[PDB]
């Protein structure tokens, strides 16, 4: 239950912030400490996505 | 049926002449209503000689005794099954719950009979478990020898290294599988000691001291042959000890089965009982006519109920009985009733945790149903602190059928009996995150910005924004990331704690005139409103004008310097005239006239009451208690800014410090990276900014109620409604 | 206890050490008051203003804290009777936090001509000690209040008998507190910022 | 190096750092060991009130969250050649949040030792209890809303 | 008195909470019109004892059960206030102890000397002086063995059966006399010298009133220290110590000492940061457990003519 | 060690099985000194390097 409901935040939170950096957002990628190529650190992140929809479908068959 | 939110209800002093023959019965019918506060009638009275005191004496006697039950099904360890028919009989609801006749009676006859058996036959059975942990550890170790209590061999030890020599032996061993005791009521450990000595007088000394501490020594046979005759004959012994134990416990438990399953039934008719007499006792009774009077408080909206109680009852008893139930008018304080419903009970229940209010007068609670999770909002402010809140209360809301039964948890009643205070909360927190332009602690960018970055710069240098418009709803997300980010929130937040706390301050002081004007007390308006009107007006009123002034004056395209507030304010009382840079024309000319007019009120404030003895102190420590508060209170707003800079500048860096580290173009790493310091962000973020800090915003918003606007209106306190009624009361509280 | 009477012997010996030997002149307090930075004696006097007004705002919030929760052990209507108590050991921490606001406002960065000029060094001494003044003066009335709002925790376990009066010296400590902040604010009255 | 930036100019930028958390974690400590102690005594026979009593060592741990933050903003502000301008608001913001931290963590320790204590023999104490426990919690706001405040003079 | 409220701050608000449910004297006259302990019980529920016999039965409810649960709700009371105590407190509160001990080891050599049963014996002794080694009192009769064997783990260590009581309990209240003016702060130093040396003077009147040398068993911290030891030391009649009490004006004319002690109490309750109220609490709830049961003696045989000789200041 | 020292080794006379917990408290506590003897060898290592 724990990790079914972290892994559902995680899903929604994950997925849109790699929409916030493969957009190229103003609030994330516009400093100069900004992580630089913003559509190479989105995938980092469309993968830590998908693992938690992992985690997710995976918690979800004990339901 | 008026509702009695606003104010108080209107309660109406009924009295009940009951006759002594349904004196007894026609007390449930108005018991398991739930609507009159009984006064004491017998305040003088001796407290043993109210008239009925010895048929409570023995129906505590009674439940003395079902306590004493439950203390045996807490020993013996039986499941206590505990049918709730008696909550689905009498519902609650209506009186169509009958009167017990004579089966009271029986239930006294009934209860002492098990109490003496039961304890006789606790007794047997503890008595022969005094013998079996007598032949229990006598089996163990088949000079002098025996076993303690495994907590003295230090002091066993200390008292006979000091008694025979110095020079003396010694062997300790210890006992597995500790058994209980009679006098302890616990497994207590225990060990096996042995001393030697050659001595006679010695032996004797040492059997002595060795009895009398908690030990029970024993004399074994000096020889294998004897240890091993005395072994089979105390095994003997004690097989035939648990053939006679195994009986006589299954007979006293399964005894106990048969009220066990049951005890939880007639429990709560004999609480319910009892509840009637002790009703009773405060009443009074004529020598001419049996009659019983009990003077109580109904609300005057439900004398429709009552006569139709009455005439059902009179239905149902032949005696043709008047039951004149006639309302008088009286000169005591009747109690606060106040209405609420699902959504408006838990907000009643945090504004008179500090005190209930007076008769009829103007509830806080109905404010406090919108101030106090605004004000929360104000201090902690966030769409996503406010959506993680949301969908904490919105779960309870939605199935709130289900958790209305459930285990009620110490921290789960509170979080539910509050599902509504929390789920407003979250409302205007997503609100008030929204104006303050914050999700978890980043910017929305949905609105095109007031501030227009300029066309070309370069990589490091410093750049202003030029203003080329203003942001509708919220902040501009141009305020992100920014250098002077708090050199604008902070003045800001911290004109808005003012202006929001002032209007909650007049809004909170205005039901002093709401409630001085209901109780035709004119000499209370013109002696305590209006002068306090005028001071908290102009000090703090002047103050609050002059920051939706200076909002509103553009001091970049007119040339005029732009003054300073604060600096205004300390030279209004020091030196009252000479502005450093005026704010608007003939400003000195009022600016001191507000001034005299607050030292005109100072005077008036205290003279005016007394002269229309006490309440010339009442009201010399009311005046000198009002003046040095309102400049309290008003700096005492400053928690809202103070509590929401450490709310959203907190989180700003608890997402740099788990998130914001966890980002780059890493293939293996990274995927590991930012899923564990994700789950080191959302967990420390619902920790400590949702719980920890948000509770701490929820004790401010409780504190602004219970100081800062329950001051000014909120008077006195009254006697709390409380009826008599009928709660299924639990078998835990023994 | 011995170091204090160890290090005035030093202080002894080193001042008839320049003393004898012509070089008392050596010791001179003025040089050291003007050879310092003015931000530290500013920003010792707001850190030290809301420091050691919280250090007596929460010095009288343990002691009535820690009253009348023993007192509301068998009355606990005290709690939220008797909270006046630690409101006004409280806006003792409020009173140097305003100050610490008002104060700030004064801190700007100066040049480096213009640095120990007259109104530097004015405005340095001058949140300096308007810093201690309402600062340990909050930290005297914190006290005050918490140990005149603790024999209100006690006295309010008896009914109604005194605390009509109690308060009456309840609140002669916050206008104790209030008489320190004004005096703060007219100390950096006429100090400027740092130009 | 120059008259507005000296060499020992960022030892008050780094005292601060330090002061900061070292301040607040004292002061925390006390909290939690005074705390800790009427917890560890109060539930020895009323187990069934472990997680209403222990909110005063969660509330003396948010001294110390404050404190860390502190640290973490002035030494993102930290430097080689930094004026010593703000090298004094980086002491002010160190002893600000210091040693209000400090005596805001020892008043939750004596208040919640005595709440814990008391709220166990009665339980109508608990809503008592924080309401003056967060007086003593906000003192150490106070604190960090100064040490905020002031460090945002920083260049 | 500003770090007093550190470690004792809600030991004295519950102390000082306590000397509330000293119930006063119009508690008493509503209480000595009961004449059944049954209707003493459900009278004296109302006060903060609150319903303390809600277990026991009505049909059998003795004299002694009111004394003994009364007493039990006494000193469960004082050691839930000891064990919240600090190094200055924890042992002030075991030096109150250390004086009931004294008179534990009294009477378990009194009890053990003659023919009598440790269980019997052992009820009646007072349960706030109880170590470990006490139950034992019967290795020897003799007075040395006792150090040694018995009293040597103690801490009575460093202090015939009266003689080497007096023999303890002046050495004890000479070093219970020197602590609370070394480590206990100023407003109780003038209350634990005073308080203690009223202690000391109306039991060195009781070594001269029983004794109808003397010089080594009279304990010297009071008022009857330097002067009156001398005087009191060589008489040996009734009209010699009646002459040598009125020397003090604060003795003089008593020669009606509970009756001093619950008005030198009752002053002590006026200060309030001081250490000295719980030792005023727990001598006033010791005189109102034997008030109650004085009341309850008058209860049980009908005795009405005595009944008030109840003494409460408070 | 001290305090553990006369801790440990005061209350094994009572209870002969209090002993595996007394060593590891003691090879806890004694560890804190080789603590200080790993940086005291690690400081003592850095005199050569770059003296000048």
């Amino acid at each position: 239950w724990c990790c079914t409901v972290l892994s559902a935040f995680g899903v929604v939170i994950l997925s849109v912030i790699a929409h916030l950096f493969n957009t190229n957002h103003e609030s994330f990628v516009g400093s100069i400490n900004d992580p630089e190529d913003g559509p190479a650190v989105a995938h980092t992140v469309y993968l830590a996505a998908l693992v938690y929809l992992v985690f997710f479908v995976f918690c979800g068959f004990q339901v | 049926k008026e509702e009695a939110i606003f104010r108080s209800a209107e309660m109406a002093l009924v009295q009940f002449y009951i006759p002594q023959e349904i004196s007894r019965d026609s007390a449930y019918t108005l018991g398991q209503l739930g609507l009159v506060q009984f006064r004491d009638l017998n305040s003088k009275v001796r407290a043993f000689q109210r008239t009925f005191v010895n048929e409570i004496r023995r129906l505590d006697n009674v439940e003395r005794q079902y306590r004493y039950f439950y203390s045996l099904l807490k020993k013996h360890d039986i499941k206590l099954y505990e049918g709730d028919t008696d909550k689905y009989l009498d519902g609650s609801g209506e009186l169509y719950v009958p009167p017990s006749g004579s089966v009271i009676d029986d239930y006294v006859r009934n209860a002492s009979y098990l109490e003496e058996r039961l304890i006789q036959m606790e007794d047997a059975t503890d008595q022969i478990e005094v013998q079996k942990n007598d032949l229990e550890q006598y089996r163990f170790i088949l000079y002098v020898t025996g076993v303690i209590a495994r907590d003295k061999v230090a002091t066993l030890e200390q008292i006979l290294w000091r008694v025979l020599r110095g020079n003396l032996f010694f062997k300790t061993v210890e006992i597995e599988q500790p058994v209980y005791d009679v006098k302890t009521r616990e497994y207590k450990h225990k060990n096996a000691f042995i001393v030697f000595s050659h001595g006679d007088l010695i032996i004797k000394r040492i059997r002595k001291i060795a009895e009398s501490l908690d030990a029970n020594l024993y004399d074994v046979d000096s020889s294998n042959e004897g240890r091993s005759q005395q072994l089979a004959k105390v095994n003997k012994n004690l097989s035939d000890l648990y053939t006679v134990l195994k009986t006589t416990s299954t007979t006293l438990e399964s005894e106990l089965y048969a009220i066990a399953k049951e005890l939880d039934s007639w429990f709560q008719d004999v609480t319910r009982e009892k509840a009637i007499f002790e009703i009773l006792n405060k009443s009074n009774y004529d020598t001419n006519r049996k009659i019983l009077i009990a003077e109580g408080w109904i609300p005057r909206d439900e004398l429709a109920t009552l006569q139709a109680r009455l005439g059902e009852m009179i239905a149902r008893l032949g005696i043709d009985v008047p039951s004149i139930i006639q309302v008088l008018d009286t000169n005591h304080t009747p109690p606060t009733f106040h209405r609420t419903n699902k959504f408006t009970a838990g907000f009643q229940s945090i504004c008179d945790c500090y005190g209930i209010a007076q008769y009829r007068e103007i509830n806080a609670g109905l404010p406090t149903i919108v101030t106090f999770p605004f004000m929360f909002a104000i201090m902690f402010g966030d769409m996503g602190h406010g959506f993680l809140m949301t969908l904490a209360a919105l779960s309870l809301v939605l199935n709130e059928k289900k958790i209305n039964k459930m285990k009620r948890g110490e921290i789960f009643d509170m979080a539910f009996t509050g599902r509504y205070i929390i789920l407003l909360m979250g409302v205007f927190s997503m609100y008030t995150g929204f104006l303050y332009n914050d999700i978890f602690s980043k910017t929305m960018t949905i609105f095109k910005s007031g501030w227009k970055w300029p066309d070309h710069w370069k990589k490091g240098e410093s750049i202003t924004a030029t203003s080329v418009g203003t942001y509708p709803i919220g902040l501009d997300w141009a305020w992100h990331g920014t250098e002077n980010a708090l050199l604008f929130s902070n003045s800001y937040k911290m004109k808005l704690s003012i202006l929001m706390g002032f209007i909650h301050m007049t809004y909170s002081y205005f039901f002093s005139l709401a409630n001085h004007l209901y109780f035709n007390s004119m000499i209370d308006i013109i002696g305590n409103f209006i002068p306090g009107l005028l001071f908290m007006q102009g000090i703090f009123g002047y103050l609050s004008v002059c920051i939706v002034y200076k909002w509103a004056v553009d001091w970049v395209k007119d040339g005029k310097p732009a003054p300073g507030l604060l600096n205004m304010l300390i030279n209004m009382f020091l030196s009252p005239g000479t502005i450093d840079d005026e704010l608007y024309p003939h400003q000195a000319k009022v600016q001191v006239f507000l001034l005299l007019m607050a030292l005109v009120c100072i005077p008036w404030l205290l003279l005016v009451k007394p002269l229309h003895g006490d309440i010339m102190i009442h009201q010399v420590i009311h005046t000198i208690e009002f003046c040095l508060n309102c400049v309290s209170h008003t700096a005492s707003y400053l928690r809202l800014w103070a509590l929401s800079l450490a709310h959203a500048q907190l989180s700003s860096v608890l997402w740099t410090m788990t998130i914001q580290i966890a980002f780059g173009f890493r293939g293996f790493v990274g995927v590991f990276m930012t899923v564990a310091l994700f789950a080191m962000w959302f967990a420390l973020t619902c920790a400590v900014l949702v719980l920890m800090e948000g509770t701490s915003a929820m004790l401010h918003s409780l504190r602004l109620h219970w100081v800062e606007s329950m001051s000014k209106f909120f008077v006195g306190e009254g006697l709390p409604y409380e009826p008599f009624a009928f709660e299924y009361k639990d078998m835990e509280v023994a | 206890h011995f170091l204090y009477y160890l290090v005035l012997i030093v202080v002894i010996v080193y001042g008839l050490y320049k003393l004898f030997t012509g070089h008392g002149s050596d010791i001179n307090f003025g040089k050291f008051l003007l050879r310092t930075s003015p931000y530290m004696w500013a920003n010792l006097g707001i850190a030290l203003c809301v420091g050691l007004s919280v250090v007596g705002a929460a010095w009288g919030i343990f002691i009535t804290g820690s009253s009348m929760i023993g007192a509301g052990v068998r009355a606990p209507r005290i709690t939220t009777k008797n909270l006046i108590s630690i409101i006004f050991c409280e806006v003792v921490a409020i009173y140097g936090l305003i100050i610490a606001i008002v104060f700030s406002s004064k801190l700007t960065v100066a040049t480096a001509e213009n640095m120990y000029s007259k109104s530097n060094l004015y405005t340095g001494y001058s949140l300096f000690w308007a810093g201690i003044t309402v600062g340990a003066s909050n930290l005297i009335c914190g006290i005050a209040v918490g140990i005149t709002g603790a024999t209100a925790a006690i006295s309010d376990a008896a009914d109604s008998a005194l605390f009509v009066k109690i308060l009456v010296i309840e609140i002669f400590g916050s206008i104790l507190g209030l008489l320190g902040l004004i005096v703060g604010l007219l100390m950096a009255g006429k100090a400027s910022e740092f130009q | 190096m120059t008259e507005l930036c000296p060499v020992y100019a960022p030892f008050f930028g780094a005292i601060g750092c330090a002061s900061a958390i070292i301040f607040t974690s004292l002061g925390a400590a006390y909290g939690t060991a005074k705390s800790g102690v009427g917890i560890c005594a109060t539930c020895v026979l009323r187990p069934d009130l472990l997680f209403k009593n222990i909110v005063p060592v969660i509330m003396a741990g948010i001294i110390a969250i404050y404190g860390l933050v502190v640290s973490v903003l002035v030494c993102y502000s930290l430097g080689q050649k930094q004026a010593l301008y703000t090298g004094f608001i980086q002491l002010g913001a160190g002893l600000s949040v210091g040693l209000s931290g400090l005596a805001a963590g020892f008043a939750i320790g004596i208040v919640g030792d005595a709440g814990v204590r008391g709220s166990s023999q009665q339980p109508r104490l608990f809503v008592g209890m924080i309401l003056i426990l967060i007086f003593a919690e906000v003192l150490g706001l106070y604190g960090l809303i100064v040490a905020l405040l002031l460090n945002s003079r920083a260049t | 008195g500003v770090y007093f409220n550190i470690d004792n701050g809600f030991i004295e608000g519950v102390v000082r909470g306590y000397r509330n449910g000293l119930l006063s004297n119009n508690q008493y006259i509503n209480l000595t019109q009961c004449d059944t302990l049954e209707d003493l019980k459900l009278q004296l529920s109302s006060t903060d004892y609150g319903n303390f016999l809600s277990s026991v039965s009505s049909e059998s409810l003795t004299t002694s059960l009111i004394q003994e649960y009364a007493s039990s709700k006494l000193y469960h009371e004082f050691n839930y206030i000891r064990d919240q105590s600090s190094g200055s407190t924890r042992k002030f509160m075991d030096y109150i102890t250390y004086g009931y001990m004294i008179d534990n080891v009294a009477l378990m050599i009194t009890g053990t000397i003659h023919d009598r049963d440790k269980g019997e014996i052992l009820q009646r002794c007072h349960p706030l002086g109880w170590f470990d080694t006490l139950p034992t009192l019967s290795v020897a009769t003799d007075l040395e063995s006792l150090y040694e064997t018995v009293l040597v783990d103690t801490p009575l260590a460093p202090y015939n059966i009266e003689i080497i009581r007096n023999k303890l309990y002046k050495a004890y209240l000479e070093d219970f006399y020197n602590f609370v003016t070394e480590e206990i702060p100023e407003p109780a130093k003038e209350c634990m010298q005073t308080l203690l040396g009223f202690e000391a003077d109306r039991r060195s009147i009781n070594i001269a009133l029983n004794s109808l040398l003397k010089s080594d068993l009279l304990p010297n911290i009071g008022k009857l220290y330097p002067l009156a030891t001398f005087h009191l030391a060589q008489a040996q009649d009734f009209e010699g110590v009646r002459a040598a009490l009125a020397n003090v004006y604060e003795y003089r004319g008593f020669l009606h000492f509970y009756q001093l002690e619950m008005e030198l109490c009752r002053d002590a309750f006026t200060q309030q940061f001081a250490i000295s109220t719980v030792w005023a609490w727990m001598k006033s709830k010791e005189q109102e457990v034997r008030n109650i049961t004085w009341i309850a003696e008058c209860i049980a045989q009908n005795q009405r003519e005595r009944i008030n000789n109840y003494i409460s200041v408070y | 060690i001290g305090i553990v020292g006369d801790a440990g080794v005061r209350g094994s006379s009572q209870q002969p099985r209090l002993f595996v917990g007394m060593i590891l408290i003691l090879i806890f506590a004694e560890v804190l000194g080789l603590y200080g003897l790993i940086v005291a060898l690690l400081l003592n290592s850095r005199a050569t390097q770059d003296v000048v």
